[PDB]
RNA sequence: UUUUUAUUAAAAAAUGGUAUGUUUUUUUU
């Protein structure tokens, strides 16, 4: 009749019911680097990506001096010779990871 | 209301509110069991 | 019951082991205990 | 981890214990 405590009904019981309470109740790292690794050459293939936008900016400003002279369209400053000065960027990161290396 | 219909004087109860709300604190066993009775017979009066 | 307010009869004397079976769908051993299910909750959302 | 609350009833008759069945007329001629 109650939280599941008592029975349906007192008759048939020399009981009254009236159940109660107890009153006695007793309540009581990474292991693989390479993780590591391909994430810094990820992120300086973003570095070259960055430094593709500053050519590409340059060559902006190279349109802009070519129009200027003309006065005295968009252009591009260096169709793969980026990619050389790009070979020192892989020259000089290669050298960083051998000291880095060398370090630890 | 202000405007009402007369009931029988034995159609009023007087007292149905005390025993329809819940029983008072720290009364004796018979009076809780008094107000139990008497709800449970208004029970039964509205359930037919 | 409700522990201020009225008792009755069962209404309902049919639950006798007739299935036989606990149905395996109220066993405890597929069931989350959080907090006890008081009659409360069974009688302010009946169908539930 | 702190606290509780839950209160069936209920008296009278006949069985049952001073059976029962009986029981007083106005005409004859």
């Amino acid at each position: 009749s109650y939280n599941g405590i008592g029975l349906p009904t007192p008759r048939g019981s020399g009981t009254n019911g009236y159940v109660m309470r107890n009153l006695s109740h007793v309540k009581k790292v990474q292991d693989p680097s390479i993780s590591e690794h391909e994430c810094r050459r990820q992120i300086e293939s973003k570095l070259l990506l960055y430094r593709e936008q500053l050519l590409e900016e340059v060559s902006s400003q190279h349109s802009t001096d070519a129009a200027a002279s003309d006065s005295n369209s968009k252009t591009k400053s260096l169709d793969e010779a980026d990619v050389e000065i790009l070979v020192q960027k892989y020259r000089e990161q290669l050298l960083k990871e051998l000291q880095l290396q060398k370090s630890t | 209301k202000r405007s009402g219909a007369t009931k029988r004087a034995q159609d009023v109860p007087l007292i149905k509110h005390w025993y329809l709300e819940h029983c008072p604190p720290n009364q004796p066993v018979k009076v809780r069991v008094s107000y139990q009775k008497l709800l449970k017979s208004h029970v039964m009066n509205k359930l037919h | 019951a409700i522990p201020g307010g009225p008792k009755f009869e069962p209404l309902y004397k049919d639950e006798a082991p007739e299935m036989e079976d606990w149905n395996e769908f109220n066993d405890i051993y597929k069931l989350i205990i959080r907090h006890p299910i008081k009659t409360e909750y069974r009688i302010a959302f009946p169908y539930l």
